[PDB]
């Protein structure tokens, strides 16, 4: 906004601004025990099983 | 000069329950014996005077 007192004028501008993503990473470790990995392979036999 | 002939044997099945021996015994299919820990026969002999 221009006025009229001494000052200078004023050129009009321009910004330029950049942004950027930041990475995540996010881990959990599960332990599955052998025997229950086989046993559910293994056939049916009596119904205890 | 030929063969004659190639003979073989084969194997005289005998089970356990087509013998006698069985009259010894009482046979009882028992399905998990793997997971038994211990067998029990429990008496109670009262004697009288």
């Amino acid at each position: 906004i221009a006025h009229g007192d001494g000052r200078r004028p004023n050129k009009q501008r321009q910004y330029i601004v950049m942004k950027a993503c930041n990475k995540h990473h996010i881990g959990a470790e599960i332990e599955l025990a052998a025997a229950d990995i086989e046993l559910l392979f293994a056939e049916k036999e009596t119904p205890l099983d | 000069e030929a063969l004659l002939g190639v003979y073989t044997n084969v194997v005289e099945f005998v089970k356990f329950l087509e013998t006698a021996l069985a009259a010894a015994c009482v046979n009882t299919e028992f399905k998990d014996l793997r997971r038994m820990i211990d067998g029990k026969i429990q008496f109670k002999i009262s004697m009288p005077t």
